[PDB]
RNA sequence: UUUGCUCCACACAAUAUAGAUGGAUACGAAUAAGGCGUCCUUGUGGCGUCGCUGAACCAUAGCAGGCUAGCAACGGUGCACUUGGCGGAAAGGCCUUGGGUGCUUGCUGGCGAAUUGCAAUGUCAUUUUGCGUGGGGAUAAAUCAUUUGUAUACGACUUAGA
RNA sequence: GCCCUGAAAAUGGAUGGCGCUCAAGCGUGUUACCUAUACUCUACCGUCAGGGUUGAUAUGAUGCCCUGACGAGUAGGCAGGCGUGGAGGUCAGUGACGAAGCCUAGACCGUAAGGUCGGGUCGAACGGCCUCUAGUGCAGAUCUUGGUGGUAGUAGCAAAUA
RNA sequence: AGAACUGGCGAUGCGGGAUGAACCGAACGUAGAGUUAAGGUGCCGGAAUACACGCUCAUCAGACACCACAAAAGGUGUUAG
RNA sequence: GAAAUUGUUGAAAGGGAAGGGCAUUUGAUCAGACA
């Protein structure tokens, strides 16, 4: 529908957001995700941090340089899941991975262009209230991830730019409306109305 | 089938590989927290043994 | 075993010489179609009579619809079922519109709750309850208060885009 | 204009297939903005074209076409079936698809 | 100018090679038929070569018939061409690998002569 | 080592392409709550309004878009300049001034289109390189061999030499 | 009923994997949808069966023509065919104006055994058809004899004072 | 380890059970179109992130026949009786 | 004057073997048939 599809990942869960993705690849469509940091797993902190010490043990005996690797870092946890959910190993699937790209945080090229999200991965919208989750950033800082404050500080600049920009707009708009509106009930006005328009 | 007896191992896997190192300076690692209240000051220093 | 309709079936066993005009018993049977109605029928006069189907025979089937099919109404239900270790007989109260509703809802209860299959159970009786306060379960009183009302809290809408350019609200 | 399309957008998804057995001789297509198998029905028939490049000029062009129709939707999507005079190389798995409104019957 | 004939369809144009004929120089591509008791080949596994069987044989109709849609005949001398002169339209001649250019010379003109198609016109030619 | 390198420009030739074909159209945060407008006592404030999908918004008419005239506006926008400022997370992009110039389908005119023959992607994008031309610009090093021994099985390392 | 305790083993690790929590879990119900060498219709091959057809003056009566059904296969049986050395017959067959042989990701016929051609190399003989005959068809047998590789410029060429 | 009756594997590919001689489906000439079996339809992967009523929250949840195990006992977790 | 095996030349492919099946893209190559 668009040439590169922008993800906020915040607020989505891990694996249902995978699974759009990686179709979305697989179908030509590049996606690149931002705010991994911000993703959602079910589950409470701990069950995760849990599962994540199993990943940890997994380890080829005779040289763990070859055996499981174990990224900590939320675009990378996140890659994870997609990674396993696309044939990795076939040319097909190389192509279709190197369409995709994953932040933590919101860099440049992509935070002043639009971002969207993916409802049917929406976790407001799926999990059922009550049901205790965990946030990406918070579960990869403790098995090792060394840069949610980083982000942090980034972020929370990038958002006061964004404030600014956004209250300009908003400003632009108000003034766009009273044009509009003076123009209201005028002939090519009326006549648009009557097209739906 | 479980050793006989128990010892330590030797040497410590924590200093591997064994490899010649990438250059005659080994590299500082680390510097010192940072105290931006004291005055300027270097935080370490070459020589020759 | 499916969405249900309600069927009388009359049965009798067969004529002899000695006994021309044999009784004539009915059951009515919640089923899916008058197939397994008859089935269910000679299923339960066997428990109850010496008959079967070779020597018996079906007088009349026909489907019974409910009288007031827009009217809630509040039911009483009895069953006989089996579990793992044992049979057992409840009672539940179902409120809907019809005993052809209400009765799929039962077997849908039945198979949550206790795990029971269609084959493990035996409805008894499907009575309408006249009175409020011959109503016994309270998962049911629970909608019979005065000026009654309630929200419908987080909202939530289905996408029919897999992307979306707001982000939701389950305002409502 | 800015816009000269006549036709509509489309992907190529698969080749027909079972689990682990796939069939060159029918290929899979996405169409945008159809969603179900009734939207679909209207772009059966419809001829389409793979357009491509290639570096050794032919008959004045640098520019391929294998053409093809819709044949049958499939699935619940809007997803669609359709075969070509040459089976679709595969390596287009996921390229762009061209569908067009002729043969036309509104 | 061949007699006309339906549409000619092979069915299988690719040559049935003997197994492990790729793995083996000691193994010649001549087909021949797997007899071993375990082999993926003679039992039929998916995914190894098919092997030559009575399906795949040709339309009588078109059987036999070259592109243009004459049997080839086989020729060594004008006495052998001329046995086609009745049937230009079903059979062309082959010259025979053996023939000396000088005889093919005659045998080519005696065919132009007579109207019989030759398949290998070019063989030997003094060009 | 037979006139080489580099940036900008155009020119011919190639080579390609995981797949342009109107636009990736920028708050944040909450979801048992929010956006926007508006007022005010500027607050966890009053009042109004919206959602129930982007089915939107923007753009979109002209030989794939030709040659031309005028009117009403003084707006829009393309381009190359020029003024002030911002952006380091991968800033490599955003904003602002001012003159110039093109287009304007905001409206009204003149002319052109056929024969590509009843369809044939009917060719309009963007990759990397090669060769000459001429506007700027710039004028090294590494390796062998020799040598040190803080180094070494051999390579390697580490020194030294106009 | 679901869940929880009861619940201890050795390389790291498996609801197939990813991952999933008003499920992508458990019980049950309702539609739609995907796809086997199976089922339905059609063409073509072959096998078996049932019909038709000696009437010359043209060419296969083991023929031609219509029709129906069927097709897995080790050990094994039978059948119709492909190929080789020699033999009787025949084609008054091929050939120093180039036989045989050999080479050839050139052509063509056959379901296949194989057959035919072109081009190059070559130098003295050879083939089609009816039939006769057998020392008649190789991937194997720790097969026989000969030739040849990777191993590999590798092990090594260091006892006996120089 | 040994019998009974049938059906299979051995001698048999094909679709499913990830994998697998024997289970499920279905038995094979060369092909086109269609429709199904058993089994599936978040992504891997063709096919509803379909509909519907409940239940379940596990600091070692659970997840489909053959089949790749778990028991007595116990819970003021929660459910219905 | 075959094959194994080898040198050079030319063309191509090569992220822990190679080779094979069905299908098509791309390159190279080629028969036929038109009149
Ligand atoms: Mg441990
Ligand atoms: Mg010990
Ligand atoms: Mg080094
Ligand atoms: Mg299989
Ligand atoms: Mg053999
Ligand atoms: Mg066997
Ligand atoms: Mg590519
Ligand atoms: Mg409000
Ligand atoms: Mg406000
Ligand atoms: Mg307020
Ligand atoms: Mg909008
Ligand atoms: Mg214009
Ligand atoms: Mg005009
Ligand atoms: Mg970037
Ligand atoms: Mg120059
Ligand atoms: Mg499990
Ligand atoms: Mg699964
Ligand atoms: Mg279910
Ligand atoms: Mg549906
Ligand atoms: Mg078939
Ligand atoms: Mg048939
Ligand atoms: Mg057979
Ligand atoms: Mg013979
Ligand atoms: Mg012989
Ligand atoms: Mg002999
Ligand atoms: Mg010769
Ligand atoms: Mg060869
Ligand atoms: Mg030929
Ligand atoms: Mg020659
Ligand atoms: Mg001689
Ligand atoms: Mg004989
Ligand atoms: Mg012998
Ligand atoms: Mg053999
Ligand atoms: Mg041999
Ligand atoms: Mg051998
Ligand atoms: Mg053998
Ligand atoms: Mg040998
Ligand atoms: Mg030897
Ligand atoms: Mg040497
Ligand atoms: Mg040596
Ligand atoms: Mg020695
Ligand atoms: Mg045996
Ligand atoms: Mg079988
Ligand atoms: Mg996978
Ligand atoms: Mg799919
Ligand atoms: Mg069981
Ligand atoms: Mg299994
Ligand atoms: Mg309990
Ligand atoms: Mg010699
Ligand atoms: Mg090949
Ligand atoms: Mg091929």
């Amino acid at each position: 529908v668009e040439p590169v599809v922008v993800i906020d990942g915040k607020g989505h869960l891990v694996g249902r957001l995978a699974s759009v993705v990686a179709k979305q690849l697989l179908n030509g469509q590049k996606i690149v995700v931002v705010r991994a940091e911000e993703l959602n797993i079910s589950g409470e902190f701990f069950r995760n941090k849990l599962k994540y010490h199993d990943f940890l043990r997994k380890a080829t005996a005779f040289n763990k340089t070859r055996g499981p690797f174990h990224f900590r870092a939320p675009s990378r946890i996140f890659y994870k899941a997609l990674r396993g959910m696309v044939s990795h190993k076939t040319a097909r699937g190389k192509a279709a991975l190197e369409r995709l790209k994953v932040f933590e945080g919101i860099p440049p090229p992509y935070d002043k262009k639009k971002r969207v999200v993916v409802p049917q991965a929406l976790r407001v919208l799926r999990l059922k209230p009550g049901r205790k989750y965990t946030t990406l950033g918070k579960l990869s800082t403790s098995v090792g991830w060394k840069y949610e404050d980083v982000v942090a500080k980034l972020e929370a600049k990038r958002k006061v730019s964004s404030a600014e920009y956004y209250a300009k707009k908003r400003a632009f708009t108000k003034k766009v409306a009273s044009a509009n509106a003076t123009a209201a009930e005028s002939d090519v006005a009326k006549q648009l109305a009557a097209l739906g328009y | 089938s479980h050793r006989k007896y128990e010892a330590p191992r030797h040497g410590h896997l924590g200093f591997l590989p064994r490899k010649r190192a990438a250059s005659i300076r080994a590299r500082v690692k680390a510097f010192p927290k940072d105290d931006r209240s004291k005055p300027v000051a270097l935080t370490s220093f070459l020589g020759y043994k | 075993m499916a969405h249900f309709k309600e069927y009388q079936v009359i049965g009798r066993r067969l004529p002899t010489e000695s006994v021309p005009e044999p009784k004539l018993f009915r059951m009515r049977i919640f089923a899916s179609n008058e197939v397994i109605a008859k089935s269910r029928y000679w299923y339960f006069l066997q428990k109850l009579h010496k008959v079967k189907k070779a020597s018996g025979e079906i007088v009349s089937i026909n489907q019974i619809n409910e009288a007031h099919p827009t009217k809630v109404k509040n039911f009483g239900v009895w069953v006989r079922y089996d579990s793992r270790s044992g049979t057992h007989n409840m009672y539940k109260e179902i409120r809907d519109v019809s005993r052809v509703a209400a009765v799929e809802t039962l077997y849908q209860d039945m198979a949550a709750r206790h795990r029971a299959r269609f084959r493990s159970i035996h409805i008894l009786k499907v009575a309408e309850i006249e009175k409020t306060a011959d109503v016994k379960r309270q998962y049911v009183k629970q909608f019979l208060t005065k000026d009654l009302k309630f929200p419908l809290p987080h909202r939530v809408q289905k996408s029919t885009k897999t992307f979306s350019y707001k982000r939701p609200s389950t305002f409502y | 204009a800015e816009s000269h399309r006549l036709y509509v957008k489309g992907k190529h998804l698969s080749y027909q297939r079972s689990k682990r057995v796939n069939n060159p001789n029918v290929s899979l297509i996405k169409i945008e903005g159809v969603a179900t198998p009734q939207d679909a029905q209207f772009y059966l028939g419809k001829r389409i074209a793979y357009v491509y490049r290639a570096s050794k000029e032919v008959r004045g062009s640098k520019i391929r076409v294998m053409w093809g129709k819709v044949t049958r939707t499939h699935g619940n999507s809007g997803v669609v079936r359709a075969t070509f005079r040459n089976n679709l190389p595969a390596k287009t798995f996921g390229a762009s698809v061209r569908i067009f409104l002729y043969p036309s019957n509104i | 100018a061949s007699l006309p004939h339906p549409k000619i369809v092979k069915k299988h144009t690719k040559k049935f090679k003997r197994h492990h004929s790729d793995r083996y120089h000691r193994v010649a591509e001549n087909w021949r038929k797997q007899k071993g008791i375990d082999s993926v080949v003679r039992r039929r596994f998916r995914g190894n070569i098919s092997q030559p069987k009575i399906g795949y044989g040709s339309n009588k109709k078109t059987k036999f018939l070259s592109p243009s849609g004459h049997k080839t005949f086989l020729v060594a001398n004008v006495k052998d061409l001329e046995t086609l002169t009745m049937h230009t339209k079903t059979y062309a001649a082959e010259i025979a690998h053996n023939i000396s250019a000088k005889n093919r010379v005659v045998i080519l003109a005696r065919a132009k002569a007579l109207g019989i198609k030759v398949t290998n016109p070019k063989g030997r030619l003094a060009l």
